[PDB]
Order: C-alpha cells, then structure tokens, then sequence
C-alpha cells in the first residue's frame, strides 16, 4: 500500500546531504510535532509540503552530464514525493514557515519515508 | 423558495480594510457557507459580518435554507498588495483539463492570462482559458509539460503584474504497455541448490503492478524489489525470486506479470530440478568403423552432461590417448548442457586397429562409450610351398579375411587354399576389397 | 613562472559551480579595481584571499568515499592556492563582499588565469 | 642612544584612554610603529592618539641619527577584544611557526593554544607563548597539515578564543622523485608519430621534470597533465612527441625529475628505421630427412616490423591446411619475434618434395624452403620371368641374389630344385621377393 511507490533511490540522501553546506538553510512549514504526534496525524500536509520544498531546492541546482550531483538527486526525491502525493490522495491550514540546515531538513524527509510504509 | 440576499448582487467589490456585510432573508435559513481554493468556514448567524475585509476575504458566500436551497454572492477584494492567491499544488492527469488556482482579487482587470518563468515562451499548443473566480485552466495537459513552470499574469494601470511561481506537474497516462524481461530464460539445477531468477519492469510510472505466481498455482510467492526512477517517465524494477533450498518438486513454470490500466505482459522461466546429475552420451556413428590402412578416420560422441563435466579423455588399449582430440560445447548457450567430443585418428596403421573409449564424469557421475576401429589391410602372401603330395599350399592374411585363386599358362584374417597340380607358371593371387597380390612359382620336366 | 603550480584539477571548478545552490553566499575579501587593473598588484593579494575563504568553504561540505564531492574538489583547489600563495611570496585588506558561485568562481578562475605568462 | 617616556619597555591603556609617547634624542628621526603586518613612521618626536582603538596595542620604535634606537610596547585593554589575528598561517616542515594572536592584554594567565570543535590537540604538538607575538609551534610535522587551532586565554577566569587558525604545511623533501615511462623501448617506422608519456610522483607540485635527449642540452617541446591525490600526493604526466620519427631521430631520451632532496632518472630508446623488414632463422636445416611413416616438425624464426600480414606454408606450389601453427616468441609489447611451425605426421613416402614459408608485411615479403626427404625400405613393385626383380627406393635399392622415390631393376638367367630370392635393400631395411623352380617328373 504504496510502500511500493516509494523508489529506492532515497538511499542518496545521504550523498545529498554531504554535498550540501552545513550551513545552508531550506525552507519547510512544518507541521507541527511530527516528532511527537502519531504517524498518520501529519502525513498527508507534510508529503505535500516536502513536494514543494524539494522543487524549490530543484531550482537552486543546474545539471551536469557526468556522474551524481545534486539535481539528480533531487529531481529523483521530487518524483518519489508526488507519488506519494498521488497515493495519498488516493488510497486515503498552513504550519508557519521554518528553516532547516540540510542535516535536519533529510531527517524529516527521511522520518516521512519511513512513515509511509507502515499505513492505513 | 431558494434564499435571497442582500446586496443584490452576483459579485460584489470592497476595498481593503473594509466592512463586508451580507444578509440572507430565509424563513427557513440554515447556513452560511464560504469557499475559496482549499478553505471553507460554515456559520450559522442570520448575516454576515467582516468589518476588516483582507485579500484572503475573496471568495464566494453562499446561504442556504432547511427546504436544502442555496443562493450566493461572490465576493472581490481591492488589494493592491495582493491581486493573486494561489496554492502552488499543481498536477495534472495527462490528457485531462488542468486548473491553475490563481483566482483575483479585483475582477476588473485586464489580460488575464499565463506566462513562461525565466522569459521563456510558453510551448506553442499549450491553449487555456482565464476565470477570475478559480484560476486558470490549461487544455489538454501532454507530457512535454512536466516541470513547466508558469505565472499568472494580468495587467494594471498598464503595468503587468505576475502572481508567485507555479510548477505543472504530469501523471501519466498510460498508452501502451510494461515491458518486462527475466535474466536468464531457463534453469537446471542440482537439488537442494538455491534458485534465482531476477525479472526486469520498465513503464513510465510505479503504478505498474507486477508479481511472480507459479503456473497452475494461484498462491503469491516471496519476493525482494528494487526500484528506479531514471529521470522523467522512465521507471524500472527489479523483481528477485528466490527458494534457498530448492526441491524437485519446485520444477516448473515461474511467470513474472505486469498489468497497467492499459495491459498485462508476462514472461516465463522454467526450472527442472533434479536428484542428481546425468551423462547422457549419443555416438554419431556408428560404434564399429571400418578404415583403409594410411587412411583417416574420426570418432566422434555428443553427450549431455549435468553438473558441467569435469574430466573428458580418450584412452586407446589401456594408454590415455593425447594431442589428437577437441572437443566443444555444441551452442555456446546459457541453458545447453550439451558437449562435443571428437578423436581424429590421421593415416591410421593397420597395427592399430582395436579399441577406442571415450571416459567422463562429472561430480555424480562417469560414463563411457566405445568404439572399435578395423583397420583394412590389402592382403599378402606370407606363406607358400610345394609338398611332397605334389600339392600346394598359400598363406595369404589382412583384413577382411582374404580370398585366394590359382592359374596356369582384432587384425588380419588368415586364409589359405590348398591344391595338385602335377610346361609353366602356377600363381596364388589374393585379394579383398582393399587390395591385390600375387606370388608364383614354375615346374619342369626333361 | 609558478605555471607549473596550477595543475589541472581547476577544471572541476565547472562542475563545482554547477553542484552549487545559486542562492549559496561566499565570503572574500575582495580587492577592488581587480578587473580593471593589470594583474600583478591584486594577484598577490587576492591569491592569500582566496586561500582562506576556499578553506572556510571547505569546512562547510563533508567527504563521500564513491565518486566526486565538494569537500574533494575544494580541497584540491585549496592546495592549487597555497601553492600560488607560496610561489608569489617566494619568486616575487579591504573588507569583504558576498558573492554566489557562479560569481566567486569567476573571480578564481581569472586569478588563475593572472598565472599565464606572469611575472 | 635615545629615550622615551614614560620610562619602562611596557605600557598598559584601557581602550578609548589617551597614548601619549614623546621621544627625547636631538639627532631624532623618527617614531615607527609595528604590529602583524601593520607599519606607521612619524617624524613627529612627540605621538599622541587620544583614544586608542583595539588595534593600536603594537610596538613603538624611536631612532635617531646615530642610528641608536629605544622601542616602547603598548597594550590596549579592550574586555571586547583580547586578541589580534592574522588567519593566514603557513608552516614549513621541520621549522618552527608562529601563530599570530599577540594579546591586547598581558594580565592574562593560561595563554596557550587548543583545537576547534573541541578536540585535543596531538600528542607531541607544543607551543611557546608571547603576548608580544603570538604562539609559537615547535618541529611541524606533516601529520599537522589542515589541523584547526584556537587561541586561548584566561582573562579573571573568563576564557577567550580566537577566531580559526589553520595550519597547512609545505613539506620538506626527505624522499627522490619517482619516476615511470610507459614502456622502456620503442621501434617505429620512420614516417610514426613517436609518443611516449612520463610519469613523475612527489609530495609537491615545486619538483621539477624535463625530458632530455640524450648526450644534448637542447629543449624538447613538452605538454603536460598533473593532478594532486590526497594530500603531500601530487602526480605529474610529461608526454614527448615527434610528430614523423626520423632514421637520425633514432636515439635515446630521458626523463629526469629532481628535488631539493635529489635526482632520479628513467630512460626510453628509439629505433627508427627507414625500411620495414623480415629477418628469417630457420631452427634446423633446410634439408630434413625422414623414414617413411616417422613424425616431422619443422620451424622457422623470424623477426619482421611490421607485424606480419600473411603467414602460409605451401607444398609443391599447392597451398598447405590445418597443420601450421603461430605464436610470438614473446608476449610482450617490445616484440618484434615470432615462430611458425609446420607438423607433419607419419609422412607418406609419395610425400617427399619441398615445403616453404612465406611472409609479408606492407613493405617486405619474405620466403625460406625446405627440402624433405622421405626414405623407405624398398617395396618390390614387380616380379616377372630370364627374370626381373624392380624395387622402388629412397636411398637408391640394392638387390641380391640367392638360390638354394627412384626404381630400380636387376635381372638374371634361370639356366635343380630350387628357390631363388630376391632381396632389395638400403639404409631402411630389406623387402624380399621370392621366385621358386622345381624339375620333377
Ligand atoms: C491488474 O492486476 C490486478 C491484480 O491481479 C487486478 O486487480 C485484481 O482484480 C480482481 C478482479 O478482476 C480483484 O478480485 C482483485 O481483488 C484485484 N487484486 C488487487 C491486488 O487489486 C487488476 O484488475 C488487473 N487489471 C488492471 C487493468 O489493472
Ligand atoms: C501471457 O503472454 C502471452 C503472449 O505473450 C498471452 O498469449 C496470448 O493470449 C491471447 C488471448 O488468450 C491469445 O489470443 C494469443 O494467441 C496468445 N498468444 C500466445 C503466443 O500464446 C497469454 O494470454 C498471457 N497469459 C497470462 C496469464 O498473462
Ligand atoms: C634541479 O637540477 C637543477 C639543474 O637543472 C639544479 O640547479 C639549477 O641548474 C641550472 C643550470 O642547469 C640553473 O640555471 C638553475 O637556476 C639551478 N638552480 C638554482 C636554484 O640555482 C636545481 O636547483 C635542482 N632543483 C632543486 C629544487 O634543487
Ligand atoms: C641516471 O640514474 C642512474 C642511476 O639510476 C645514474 O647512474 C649512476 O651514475 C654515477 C656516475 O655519475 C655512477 O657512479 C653510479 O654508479 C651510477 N649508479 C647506477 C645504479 O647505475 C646516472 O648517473 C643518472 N644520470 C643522470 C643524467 O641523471
Ligand atoms: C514438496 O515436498 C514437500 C514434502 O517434503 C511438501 O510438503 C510440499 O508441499 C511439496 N511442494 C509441492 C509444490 O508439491
Ligand atoms: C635530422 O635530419 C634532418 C635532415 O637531415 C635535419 O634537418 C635535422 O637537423 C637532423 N636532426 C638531428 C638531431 O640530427
């Protein structure tokens, strides 16, 4: 139930965040206590609301040809988050906005992942 | 009787910052009932009251009684601030009309209508049509789309003004088919070897749904995924079936399967499983060949073999024959079992007619077919003598047995003739198919 | 002379622009007139500014062991610049400015460029 | 000499507190201030700022006529700002380097240096301090290259750090070059554009290559790639090239590489020759002899640039199949040796004759022949009745007479009892024809 939907290629994230300064600053309206409140309680805002950070990042990157770099990456999450959306949306107001170094901005992402496997 | 309100109006314009008020005239009146994009508010007061209009306020009001019947106002707000409102959220199904949520503030305003980021000119057949109410909706959403980003645009004491930036996104539809391809087409295995096949799903979006089910056997087997997006409408997965410890009743067909909501594919593999390994060997002649001494002659075996063989050797009268031999699998496929051996024997003697074995094993089983070569010979006359009967008698010898005549003027048969005689020349002439010879010998009377 | 400093590695610079957000803000302590100027009065002082600057800009990113990363080409420009520093101090501050890759990297590339037929 | 009040070599000034120096020599020239990199000269023998900044701690010099010189120290007690830097710091192998974070306050205790982001500075890294100077780091090792460093103070138990220090190392040699040439000798025809690519390895971009002709002093025309591999790792690659090798540009080059260590060298060698060639060795003698039915093996050795097009063995001017064989005599890139073998089993005595070799390249072909010889114990073709016995023969039969491939015929008259025989023999052995009278009756 669209743990299927999710790619594998979520491993790079771990790549991404190395390639990117500590002290970077990206922006999310995080739903609040995601950390706290239970798994199927945010889910749906913060799928959304990731789907348009990491576009927002896919702007600040330019392509190049040979190797891994960070617009792959990035281009490849941005896939796997809207099929997540359109999962959401289909087997199923605005938190204030908030920055986040890279570090902390993967680990909600990767929190977000993790929640999605294990749904109703 | 449907409500009725006043104002009178079907739109409605106030300023910022300024009061709005509605009132509905109901006996039966229930709620009041305010949309816009995604935010709706439901209250239940005769009238409605915002002495602080905002941006936000923009909407459409809408009042209904318990008879279940509703009537509406629509409602702009003069901001110079904020002549947009938007959700960013964008997505289209391909082929299907696509809406733009950047619904105005003031509706009295010109050129409505939606722009490339960056410059860029919008693609040429992207056509759309404007409604201040909603937004604006793009005909016909294709997949060159994907990623196009766009402005709403309207004009302003001619100055033109552009709402934040709004990224299209695409969901396929599907037209044509998965594809789907298994690593390696048929299996032989040992019993009690692991088995895996990997089967290979590329379509243009993970909501392909592929398996792998065992023929003539409806239950889901277990099974490991990978998955790829390789950039825009290019999806791949791999699919890993395995049986760690596999059975020979596991023998039979595996079907990897794929349906999207155009259509199934599948691809098959078939496995056989057996107890223990097998030498079959098929001689290609026939197994007693027959040569002319200085002649040539080949030996030549084809033979199945599972596990791979391991030892291949020709052995002639107990001594392991060496150089003369190649030897090569008959197709260089991933599934052939199948090997060719060949001894070529090159102007063979006649001292080596006799018999030729073909030896091989693999790790469960040797085995060994034979071949027996008859060298022919021409025949010679290797005894002849005049005895005191007054008869005669020839030794003639080679192979096949020889033949001997008389006239006046493993390895060689034996043969000879005896007879009398009692002026002139008396010959033995001796012969088989490979050859002649002939000895003689005189007597006198004076 | 010291053309022999500058290896080959600068040519990554593309590739590190091009990994870089273009929103991203860089620190150095420029020295103006820089682009009208003939080149040996600001290369000597802006080949010691670009050592530290690229080296606070490397502390930033962290190393990835499979295939190339900031951190790696950064720090083969760090040792290109320490090197240039070294050869102009050998054989021969105003105050900073905030510039996005793409412009930092132009800056660079035109002060390794100063090191074609220097003197 | 000169002197200055007020009278001790230090003076302490809270920030924004007047500094006033007057230097008292009639021969004065001038007041000169140093700090860091700071300079500033006065010819004024009286120097006053009325507020001092933090920057004005520094070193106060007065000189005069004579020559003859006093200086006066000065520290500006800023409680902002206890430190002056300059965050370029640079450090050669093995010598002492100092870290420019002299004190704008000497009643500081604990000055002493300590690594960022908390962690502990190495083992046998030491330091001596100044508040004049900065800290000092003894013997740099390379170990220490990129190692982060802090400035640390106690200032009425309040501690102090600097801004970062970094601390980036040259390296002193201690080890040659190393050297490596793609291959160790060359041969071309003329009319190739020889290339050859030198390989030189050192902790440092500042080791110097050249690639010389040999026995010359003349310039060769030289491109170059380098690149650095981790650190104190550096990699440079040096390609020669001429773009048509000459006959008199055959000869010899070096690559050199040296540092203020010392030197290495690896040297390639040219052949060019104008000509392409084959050079034939037959292993064994162009004659071979053979007893009928006996296994031959005949081979021929050959050098040949270019590398041979055809390879083929003819008999009796009819091409020869399936039992001719190739490979070099090495496997190596130098090779320009290759063997041929020809394998003949049990021959057939009709199967004597000559046997060749041929070879060719684009420039040169090249044949060597072989004359084979099959002998046979003679075979007695016929035997006739006078009466005739002819024999067929390599080595020529001899033929005997008893009573009790060339040809060759004996006969004799038959003018008791009898058997006559016939014996035809040479170096292989003896056939035997056996002709029989009796007289009876
Ligand atoms: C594609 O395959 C799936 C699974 O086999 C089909 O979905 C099943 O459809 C049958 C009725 O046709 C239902 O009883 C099952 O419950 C469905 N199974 C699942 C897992 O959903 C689907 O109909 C097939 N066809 C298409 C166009 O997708
Ligand atoms: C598996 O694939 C094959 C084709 O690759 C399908 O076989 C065809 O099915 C249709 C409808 O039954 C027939 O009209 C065709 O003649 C068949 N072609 C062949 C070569 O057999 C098959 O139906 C598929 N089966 C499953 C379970 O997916
Ligand atoms: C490398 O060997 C050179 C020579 O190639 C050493 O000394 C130089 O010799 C040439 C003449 O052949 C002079 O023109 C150079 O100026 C000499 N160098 C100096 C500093 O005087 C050279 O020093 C060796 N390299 C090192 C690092 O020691
Ligand atoms: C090139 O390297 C070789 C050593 O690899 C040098 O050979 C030495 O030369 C000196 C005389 O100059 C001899 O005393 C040594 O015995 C030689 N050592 C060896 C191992 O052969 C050679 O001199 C070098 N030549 C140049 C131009 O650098
Ligand atoms: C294979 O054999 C085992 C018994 O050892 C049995 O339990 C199992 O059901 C068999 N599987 C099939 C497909 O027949
Ligand atoms: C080699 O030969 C050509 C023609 O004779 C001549 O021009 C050239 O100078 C020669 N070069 C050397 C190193 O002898």
């Amino acid at each position: 139930i669209c743990r299927n939907r999710v790619t594998n290629n979520v491993k790079d994230v771990t790549k991404l965040v190395a390639n990117l300064p500590k002290d970077y600053m990206i922006t999310l309206k995080y739903v609040p206590g995601m950390d706290v409140l239970p798994s199927h309680c945010w889910i749906s805002e913060m799928v959304v609301q990731l789907s348009d950070s990491l576009t927002d990042l896919l702007d600040k990157f330019s392509n190049i040809s040979e190797g891994l770099s960070n617009y792959s990456i990035i281009d490849k999450l941005v896939n796997i988050v809207d099929d997540l959306v359109e999962c959401v949306k289909e087997n199923s107001k605005s938190p204030e906005p908030r920055l986040f170094t890279p570090e902390e901005f993967f680990r909600i992402f990767n929190r977000s992942i993790d929640a999605f496997k294990d749904f109703v | 009787s449907p409500p009725s309100i006043h104002p009178g109006k079907s739109d409605l314009i106030v300023r910022v910052g300024d009061e709005i008020r509605l009132l509905c005239t109901d006996p039966g009146f229930v709620k009041w009932t305010f949309e816009i994009l995604d935010e709706t508010n439901e209250n239940k007061q005769n009238e409605w009251i915002t002495e602080k209009a905002e941006a936000t306020n923009t909407g459409k009001y809408t009042c209904t009684n318990k008879h279940g019947l509703s009537n509406s106002i629509y409602v702009f707000v003069r901001d110079p601030a904020k002549l947009f409102l938007v959700d960013r959220s964008l997505y289209g199904k391909e082929d299907n009309d696509t809406l733009v949520r950047c619904p105005l503030t003031d509706p009295e305003v010109t050129n409505y209508s939606l722009k490339g980021c960056q410059g860029k000119p919008l693609p040429k057949d992207l056509r759309f049509i404007p409604d201040p109410k909603a937004g604006i909706m793009i005909k016909s959403v294709k997949r060159a789309y994907h990623r196009l980003c766009l402005h709403c645009s309207v004009d302003q004491e001619g100055k033109s003004v552009l709402s934040e930036k709004f990224i299209l996104k695409v969901r396929p539809a599907f037209k044509a088919v998965p594809v789907v391809s298994v690593s390696k087409a048929s299996y032989l295995l040992r019993e009690g070897e692991e088995f895996t096949v990997t089967c290979t799903i590329k379509d243009v979006s993970s909501s392909v749904y592929s398996t792998w089910k065992r023929e003539n056997s409806q239950t889901k087997l277990q099974e490991k995924y990978n998955s790829w997006h390789h950039g825009d409408f290019n999806y791949e997965r791999q699919a890993t079936l395995t049986i760690s410890s596999a059975r020979v009743n596991d023998s039979g067909v595996f079907m990897c399967y794929a349906n999207n909501t155009f259509g199934s594919a599948n691809v098959t593999t078939t496995l056989e499983v057996v107890d223990k390994g097998f030498i079959n060997i098929f001689p290609m002649i026939n197994t007693t060949v027959f040569v002319n001494d200085g002649e040539n002659v080949d030996l030549i075996v084809e033979y199945e073999a599972f596990p791979k063989p391991e030892h291949q050797q020709w052995i002639y009268m107990n001594r392991t024959f060496t150089d003369k031999w190649e030897d090569y699998p008959k197709s260089e496929n991933e599934s052939n079992i199948r090997y060719v051996s060949e001894l070529h024997l090159t102007r063979l003697k006649g001292t080596e007619g006799g018999t030729y074995t073909f030896l091989v094993s693999n790790s469960d089983v040797n085995a060994a077919i034979a071949f027996n070569v008859y060298v022919n010979t021409k025949p010679e006359i290797l005894t002849y003598d005049r005895l005191v009967n007054g008869m005669l008698q020839c030794v003639a010898a080679g192979f096949p047995e020889p033949t001997i005549d008389w006239y006046f003027c493993f390895g060689k048969l034996v043969v000879q003739s005896s007879i009398d005689s009692s002026n002139g020349t008396v010959e033995c002439k001796a012969y088989n198919d490979v050859g002649k010879t002939s000895a003689y010998f005189n007597f006198a009377f004076k």
